[PDB]
């Protein structure tokens, strides 16, 4: 008389848990990711990329460029109307 | 938590085979001990007729 049994006969739903399709993701997710790398991109030289490093990133939001670009069109104008118009 | 329940089903798999067989098995003796059974029955009524 029947001796069936369910434990065993279940291992097409040991496939069919959710957080497989997680788990599947995710060791691809980490599979070549740094894990804070050394040191990228922070700083670099474009000689204008060391400008951004300390006026643009995310380091320093100084006003200092701002200062610096318009302290410029001060000194643009000024000598150029007598030059152009 | 994925782990935990993966844990627990490589020892099921292994012992589950030992109970189905001890099942059916078990199962198969007692299809002997009807025999038995009959052996049993007869005598009691033969001592019963007997007794009237």
């Amino acid at each position: 008389v029947s001796t069936l049994i369910p434990p065993k006969v279940v291992s097409s739903k040991n496939i069919g848990s959710a957080p497989n399709a997680k788990r599947i993701a995710n060791v691809v997710h980490f599979y070549k990711s740094l894990p804070q790398g050394p040191a990228p991109a922070i700083k670099a030289n474009t000689r204008l990329a060391r400008y951004k490093a300390k006026y643009f990133d995310g380091d320093n939001a100084s006003g200092k460029p701002l200062w610096h670009f318009a302290l410029g069109i001060i000194a643009f104008g000024y000598s150029m109307e007598y030059y152009f118009h | 938590d994925r782990i935990d329940s993966v844990s627990q089903l490589q020892n099921v798999a292994e012992t589950t085979k030992v109970l189905f067989d001890v099942s059916k098995e078990t199962v198969e003796l007692e299809s002997e001990a009807f025999e038995l059974k009959q052996k049993v029955e007869l005598a009691h009524e033969a001592k019963a007729v007997l007794d009237s």
